[PDB]
């Protein structure tokens, strides 16, 4: 990651980051979404397939 | 409801119908221009 | 246990590459 | 008809530059001829070679100025380092401050103006020198899909954004980010039959090569000889494949379905791609409606947890 | 190869000449169809503003 | 009169004559040249049914196939009941289970399909090294093929039973082992990343692009009264260099047979050894060279 | 003949159409000038 | 051959003439209709101001 | 003649299009003059 | 002749039964008719 | 002759053979019959 | 002989069981008849 | 060919010294354009300041 | 023939254009001139 | 004979243009001169 | 004859060079040595 | 090749004589601008310190 | 092909000597400033300390 | 020639390099002498 | 040829013995100063301890 970025903080957060289909965020809003991700991955112990199940990234099956 | 909606038959099934049938007729016609008739060299010389 | 067993699974592996090499080898010697 | 000699020495413009061939050696051993020889410069020549230096330029300088003109750090970040298009807002706006997005615009002009100009070279010395033209007609099928990601595409969107970066961990960047955005990139139908084609032109190409090689010994590499008149290798190489699949070609069918393979994987692709931003804006969801994904009611996480 | 006039002989053929006539007479017709659309999508909304 | 001609082209009227395809068979035949019979003594089949040669080899591998096609069918249509080959999936069994396989818990007939299919593709590569024998021809494309045999090999057995699981195959099916490789993609962190990986379709690109231009070449030159230097020359006007004829035909044959390996290598390694490839790449910031010029 | 007519007019014709097209996108996306819808 | 005036004989042959007058004039008229929608697009805005 | 005449006047139109091309895309994107909507 | 007959046979019969097919699918997916349960 | 007489036993034993085993499979997994347990 | 006779039998007989097949799993799959446990 | 001077007759042939003709004049015209558009766009804002 | 003079000046006039190019581009960047809003 | 003074000349000016560019850019951002606003 | 001396001495004049810059590279990034502001 | 003494006769032809001179003239100049620059730098602001 | 002495004949020509005296002098120069250089470096701040 | 004699010298020379550079890295890097500000 | 002693005949061309002399010269020399460095190194500070 750059070293000048942080965990964004002021988004409502329940869904805010969410990208997938949207038509009105560019591959920028998605680079910042994968920084993000990433860090959540490096936090926990686990992998990336921890909560996603990477078939689908909107889906909430996993409940993590 | 049971049935795959348009653009499924369109998107897939174009694929599936259309490259299969383009392999069978391919192979077909290279195969016979192959196995036909034309110059060569004698096997009981060259080899 | 687990690692002695995964060596020997890469050992297999490099195996595999190996007939590629004697290949080139043979190109190269039987090509002067 | 066709003096080959005059057509090898030639001056300048109409003819090579660099006049004394060379000799590699090694590559004598292993790979067949191995002499380096001229190279001919003509008129569609000089324009690619410049406006492709142009680029390079330009995107070369403004990689200095990203570390601060520092060649220590230049040399250590040198391959994450990028050029990105503009942002969202002014999407498609031209007017834009050079570090942000304006470097990449100009770099981007110059890159196709050398594309098509080589197009133009490879046309012309095809048919300077007697042989036909399916080359060059090849390289348009693959520039369908280069045009197809860095102009048809972000035009048709609004955004510049939607194109690489001119990196080269960019461009890996931008295959998962395009992924990611449209969902389930893997259900795309015609990603489907561009990875068919791939992997048939690699198969292809492995089989085609082997057999060559291993029926040398009697002098069927000469692919041009043999379709005159037929010699034992080609018998030998017919009768090879007969009885193993069934089928077989002589060597002048087997060319066709390389060079019709090798096309369809970029045509395939780029209308594959079009379709993602514009029609279809989600793939996945699009799947389970043509009843194509697995039901997968509760599977077995335990695998991918470490 | 004589039925072009002589200005412009050293171009033409005879046959070319006949295509040359159609490919005229369309993009005159064509023209002028597209003039009388161009002024139809105008008086309907015009597009300058 | 006219000369037919290989190419398809008649000419207006050489050692070379028109002789029909029969007769270069009967000549070729030769039997009694099989790589088992050299080890037997002699060769059970050998007889050629219909354009097919039959081999010792050839029998247990059509054992194979029948019997996996069977395995495959079985699964899905019935203890699924999908009736739809994109629907159903073929799973192995769980990770839970281990190495130890048994015939009443799920995942035993994916074990049989998995294992049937080996023995089909081993046979045909025997059969093929026995066919090539025959003709005495070379050894190039049983090593071709045995490429491909080999990723096969590293993605079923020796990475399942390293890690020892058995659930980590990838699940049979139409459009569900692409769930496979999707979850496994991501489990480990840009596996674009990965070294070995990046070669792997970096020779993939390289591959077809060269058949292209090998392609491209050939049909070029198929049908005109030319030197056969032409398109040499050609080639030494773009780009100033021609590999020969001799030359692109051993290149292509090593690309496609390296982008395989290098590819098996990448996954076995993935599953074993390393976790993430994002710190894989955590050393290179820190050699000594720059660690402390920022 | 050190210099080919025909050249000529092919790299103009080729040159003065980019440089149209250009010109008109440029214009069209600086949003300056009320030109559908704008 | 010998339609071309003789300062630029060596260069011109008789056919490459009459489309070098072709293009002059297409230029000359494009020119005009250049300058002409030119004007049209400040009297309507300005793009220095 | 050594230097061909003809290779001087391309590299010449080539460079001096090229030059104006780039300076005209860095004066814009500069966003110093008030052209265009700035 | 400039074509062969049998080609035009050929491409005939294959794009009318193609066609056909393809409306016969998209009339049932359509759901529009009360036709086979609905 | 026209036809081979022995293609047409080869693809007519086999054509048999698999509709057989496929009617058999689809009967089997049907579960409507009550026939190995259910 | 401009068309012969066996490809068209070999062509007809191939439609005609791949429709038969098509027809037959669509009735089965649309669960309308009530047969085999529906 | 012998229409260039005696001191550049070794460099130019005949028909190469025409279009360095043309080349001067255009390169004078072209001088002459951009030092007027030039004094033009300091006149408007002066770019050094 | 030892040193062929238009190698030399191909040589020196691409030296001197990218050495050109590139100081402007250091000075514009550093800025400490005020040069085009700055 | 057997070394061409060429080869020298060129290596040798290559090396020198690099070494001087590298030294130049190294004491530029050391920023320890206070030259163009430092 | 068993070994060209230009081939030497390329490789001598390669590794010194090389061997001299990285020596001079990790000393100044080692900043042990108060050298250009440390 | 006569030009060049004795000791270099192989080594060198009688044109690369010359160059070698204009060499060994430009680096002898370059090398006694070097040392200048550098007194000037450190007078300036030593760097060793 | 005989000015380099008998014992080094079958290995040097005659060109391939005077380069190799050349490099010699050059390698025994850079040495000795080689060692100066370190002594000063040395008094200067040592560094193994 | 059972072995090339330059064969021998050139991977001698390679390895006791690598060598030479490895073994110096590893002692610098393990810290456990005082040199370069340890 | 013939330099060589009958022992290594077989092997050493003429050639390829003086390299050899070299190389072993070469050698000593490196594991002299090798051992010196060592015992240096040792009693500065020892490092199995
Ligand atoms: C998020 C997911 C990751 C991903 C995860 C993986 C994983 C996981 C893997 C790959 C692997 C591959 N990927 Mg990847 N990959 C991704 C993105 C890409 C991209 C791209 C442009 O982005 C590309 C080009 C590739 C390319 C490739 C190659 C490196 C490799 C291809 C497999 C192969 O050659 O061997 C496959 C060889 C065989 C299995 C074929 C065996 C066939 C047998 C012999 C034939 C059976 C006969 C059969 C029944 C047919 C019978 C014929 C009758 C007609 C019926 N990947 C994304 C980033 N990739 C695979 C690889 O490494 O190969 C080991 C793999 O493991
Ligand atoms: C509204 C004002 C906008 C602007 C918008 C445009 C647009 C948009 C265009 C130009 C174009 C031009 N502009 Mg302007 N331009 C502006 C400000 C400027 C300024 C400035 C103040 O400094 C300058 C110097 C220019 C200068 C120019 C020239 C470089 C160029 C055309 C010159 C010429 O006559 O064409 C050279 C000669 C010709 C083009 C010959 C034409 C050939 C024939 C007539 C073409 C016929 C095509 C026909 C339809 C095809 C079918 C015919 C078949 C027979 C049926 N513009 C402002 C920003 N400008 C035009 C351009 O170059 O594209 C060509 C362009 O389209
Ligand atoms: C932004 C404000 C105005 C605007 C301002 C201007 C201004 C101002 C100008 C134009 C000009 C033109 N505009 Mg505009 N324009 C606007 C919106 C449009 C719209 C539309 C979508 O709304 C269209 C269709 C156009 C289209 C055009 C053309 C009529 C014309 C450009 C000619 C040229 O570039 O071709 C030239 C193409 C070439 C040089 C080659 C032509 C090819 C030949 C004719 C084909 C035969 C080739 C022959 C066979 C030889 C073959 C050789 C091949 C090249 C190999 N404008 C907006 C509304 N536009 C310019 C024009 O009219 O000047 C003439 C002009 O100056
Ligand atoms: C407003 C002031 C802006 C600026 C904006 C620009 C822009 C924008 C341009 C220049 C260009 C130039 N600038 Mg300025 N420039 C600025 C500050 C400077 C400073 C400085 C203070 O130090 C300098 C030294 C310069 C110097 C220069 C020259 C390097 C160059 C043109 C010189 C010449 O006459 O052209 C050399 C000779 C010619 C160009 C010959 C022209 C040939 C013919 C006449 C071209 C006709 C084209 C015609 C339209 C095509 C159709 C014709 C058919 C027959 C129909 N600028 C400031 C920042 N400057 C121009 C450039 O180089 O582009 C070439 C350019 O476009
Ligand atoms: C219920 C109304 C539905 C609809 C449902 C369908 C369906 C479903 C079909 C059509 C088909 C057609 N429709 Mg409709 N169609 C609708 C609205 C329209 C509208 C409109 C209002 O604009 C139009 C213009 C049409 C027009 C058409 C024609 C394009 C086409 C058949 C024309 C023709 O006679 O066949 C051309 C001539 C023939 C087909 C020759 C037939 C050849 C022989 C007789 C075939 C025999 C087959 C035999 C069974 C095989 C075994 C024989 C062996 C000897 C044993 N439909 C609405 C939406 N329409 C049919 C289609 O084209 O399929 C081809 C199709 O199946
Ligand atoms: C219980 C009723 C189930 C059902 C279950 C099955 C099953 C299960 C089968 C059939 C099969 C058939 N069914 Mg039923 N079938 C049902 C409803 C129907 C309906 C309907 C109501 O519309 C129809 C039309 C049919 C029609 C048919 C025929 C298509 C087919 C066999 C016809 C024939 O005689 O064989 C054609 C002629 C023969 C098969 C020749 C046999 C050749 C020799 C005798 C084979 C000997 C094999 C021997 C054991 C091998 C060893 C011999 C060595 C010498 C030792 N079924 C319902 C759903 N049906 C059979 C099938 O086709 O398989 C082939 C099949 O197995
Ligand atoms: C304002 C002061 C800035 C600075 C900004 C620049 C910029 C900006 C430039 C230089 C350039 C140079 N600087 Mg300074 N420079 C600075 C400090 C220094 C210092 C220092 C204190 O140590 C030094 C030693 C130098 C030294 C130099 C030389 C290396 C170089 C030009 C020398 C020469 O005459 O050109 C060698 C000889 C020539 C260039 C021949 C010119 C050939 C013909 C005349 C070119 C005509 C072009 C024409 C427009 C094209 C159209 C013509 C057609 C016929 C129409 N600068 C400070 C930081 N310096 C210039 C450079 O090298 O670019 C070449 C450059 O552009
Ligand atoms: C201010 C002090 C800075 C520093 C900044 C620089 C910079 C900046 C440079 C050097 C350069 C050099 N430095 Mg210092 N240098 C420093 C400390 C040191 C120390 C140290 C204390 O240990 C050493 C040993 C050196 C040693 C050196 C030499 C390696 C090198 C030039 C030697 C020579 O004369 O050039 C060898 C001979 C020549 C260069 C021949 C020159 C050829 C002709 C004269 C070039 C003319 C160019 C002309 C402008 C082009 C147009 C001409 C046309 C005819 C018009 N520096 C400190 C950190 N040093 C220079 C370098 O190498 O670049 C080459 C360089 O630019
Ligand atoms: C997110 C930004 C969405 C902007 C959409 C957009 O800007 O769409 C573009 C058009 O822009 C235009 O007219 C301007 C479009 C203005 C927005 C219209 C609404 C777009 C809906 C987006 C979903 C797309 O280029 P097209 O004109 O389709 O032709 C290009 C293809 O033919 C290439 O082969
Ligand atoms: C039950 C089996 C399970 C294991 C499955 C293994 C599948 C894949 C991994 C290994 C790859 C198998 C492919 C083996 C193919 C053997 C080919 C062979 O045996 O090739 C021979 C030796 O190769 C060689 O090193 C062959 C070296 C093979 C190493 C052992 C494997 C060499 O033939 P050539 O001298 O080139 O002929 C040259 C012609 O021009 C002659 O005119
Ligand atoms: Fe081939």
């Amino acid at each position: 990651l750059p070293n000048d970025w942080r965990l964004p903080l002021e988004l409502d957060y329940p869904g805010g980051l969410v990208v997938t289909g949207r038509k009105d965020v560019s591959n920028h809003e998605v680079e910042q979404n994968q920084f993000a991700m990433y860090h959540m991955n490096v936090s926990m112990g686990q992998g990336c397939t921890f909560c996603h199940n990477a078939r689908y990234f909107p889906s909430y099956e996993i409940a993590q | 409801s049971p049935w795959p909606v348009w653009s499924g038959y369109a998107l897939c099934f174009v694929p599936l119908a259309a490259v299969i049938l383009g392999f069978i007729i391919a192979a077909r016609f290279t195969d016979k221009q192959a196995t036909s008739a034309y110059l060569r060299l004698d096997p009981a010389k060259a080899n | 246990m687990n690692w002695i067993v995964a060596t020997f699974m890469l050992m297999f592996v490099l195996v595999a590459f190996l007939p590629l090499v004697v290949s080139l080898a043979y190109t190269w010697v039987t090509n002067p | 008809p066709i003096d080959l000699h005059d057509e090898e020495y030639r001056d300048g413009l109409e003819g090579t530059i660099a006049k004394p061939p060379g000799h590699v050696g090694w590559m004598q051993r292993l790979l067949g001829e191995g002499q380096v020889g001229p190279i001919y410069v003509g008129l569609w020549g000089v324009i690619s070679f410049i406006t492709f230096f142009a680029s390079a330029f330009i995107i070369l300088v403004d990689y200095g100025r990203q570390v601060g003109w520092n060649p220590i750090i230049y040399l250590r970040e040198f391959w994450n380092l990028a050029v990105y298009p503009p942002p969202t807002e002014y999407g498609l706006s031209w007017n834009v401050p050079w570090d942000k997005g304006g470097a990449w615009l100009a770099a981007t002009f110059f890159l196709h103006i050398s594309v098509l100009t080589w197009w133009a070279r490879l046309y012309t010395r095809a048919k300077a020198t007697g042989v036909g033209t399916q080359l060059a007609w090849g390289f348009a099928s693959a520039l369908s899909l280069y045009f197809v990601i860095y102009l048809f595409h972000p035009l048709a969107l609004g955004n510049w954004s939607a194109a690489p970066g001119h990196g080269f961990r960019a461009i890996l960047d931008w295959t998962n980010y395009v992924s990611i955005h449209w969902g389930n990139f893997y259900y795309n139908p015609f990603h489907m039959l561009s990875i068919f084609f791939l992997l048939g032109s690699t198969l292809l190409l492995a089989m085609h090569g082997a057999t060559i090689v291993a029926t040398s010994k009697w002098k069927s590499e000469m692919e041009f000889t043999e379709m005159m008149a037929e010699g034992p290798g080609t018998q030998r190489a017919q009768l090879f494949w007969r009885w193993v699949m069934g089928w077989n070609a002589n060597s002048y069918n087997i060319h066709i379905w390389a060079w019709w393979f090798a096309a369809f994987t970029a045509i395939t692709g780029a209308i594959g791609l079009f379709l993602s931003g514009t029609l279809v804006p989600d793939w996945y969801a699009w799947g389970e409606t043509a009843k194509i994904v697995a039901p997968w009611p509760n599977p077995d996480w335990a695998q991918y947890v470490f | 190869n004589d039925l072009v006039p002589d200005q412009w002989k050293p171009l033409f053929n005879n046959a070319q000449w006949l295509v040359h006539d159609i490919v005229v007479k369309t993009i005159y017709g064509g023209l002028i169809i597209a003039v009388i659309a161009h002024v139809l999508c105008w008086a309907w909304t015009p597009w300058i503003r | 009169r006219a000369l037919p001609l290989p190419s398809g082209e008649t000419l207006p009227a050489a050692s070379a004559e028109v002789i029909p395809f029969s007769i270069i068979e009967e000549f070729y035949k030769r039997p009694g040249k099989t790589l088992a019979a050299r080890f037997f003594g002699v060769d059970p089949f050998d007889f050629w049914i219909g354009r097919f040669y039959v081999g010792l080899f050839g029998a247990i591998s059509i054992i194979g196939i029948i019997l996996g096609v069977a395995f495959y069918l079985y699964e899905g249509v019935v203890n699924e009941g999908t009736l739809n080959i994109l629907a159903m999936r073929i799973e192995p069994p769980p990770v839970s289970q281990g190495l130890n396989v048994d015939p009443a818990q799920p995942g035993f007939f994916w074990f049989l399909t998995m294992v049937a299919a080996t023995i089909a593709f081993v046979g045909w590569l025997l059969r093929q090294i026995d066919i090539s024998l025959k003709l005495d021809m070379g050894m190039e494309v049983p090593i071709a093929f045995g490429a491909v045999v080999s990723s096969w090999i590293t993605l079923q057995w020796l990475r399942p039973i390293a890690m020892g699981a058995w659930g980590h195959g990838f699940p049979l099916g139409i459009t569900h082992h692409l769930d496979w490789v999707s979850n496994i993609g991501y489990q480990y962190y840009n596996f674009f990343y990965n070294p070995f990986h990046a070669i792997g379709i970096t020779l993939l690109f390289a591959s077809t692009l060269f058949l292209h231009m090998h392609g491209s070449a050939v049909l070029s030159e198929a049908k005109r009264n030319i030197s056969d230097q032409n398109i040499h020359v050609f080639w030494r006007n773009i780009l100033g260099y021609s590999i020969g004829e001799i030359g692109i035909h051993r290149v292509a044959f090593w690309t496609g047979a390296a982008s395989v390996l290098f590819s098996n290598l990448c996954i076995f390694l993935s599953g074993t050894f390393v976790k993430d490839w994002n710190a894989f790449w955590g050393f290179w910031d820190k050699m000594p060279i720059w660690n402390g010029v920022g | 003949r050190p210099f080919e007519f025909r050249t000529s007019v092919v790299v103009s014709t080729l040159l003065g159409l980019v440089m149209a097209l250009l010109i008109h996108f440029v214009v069209l996306s600086s949003g300056a000038f009320n030109w559908l819808r704008a």
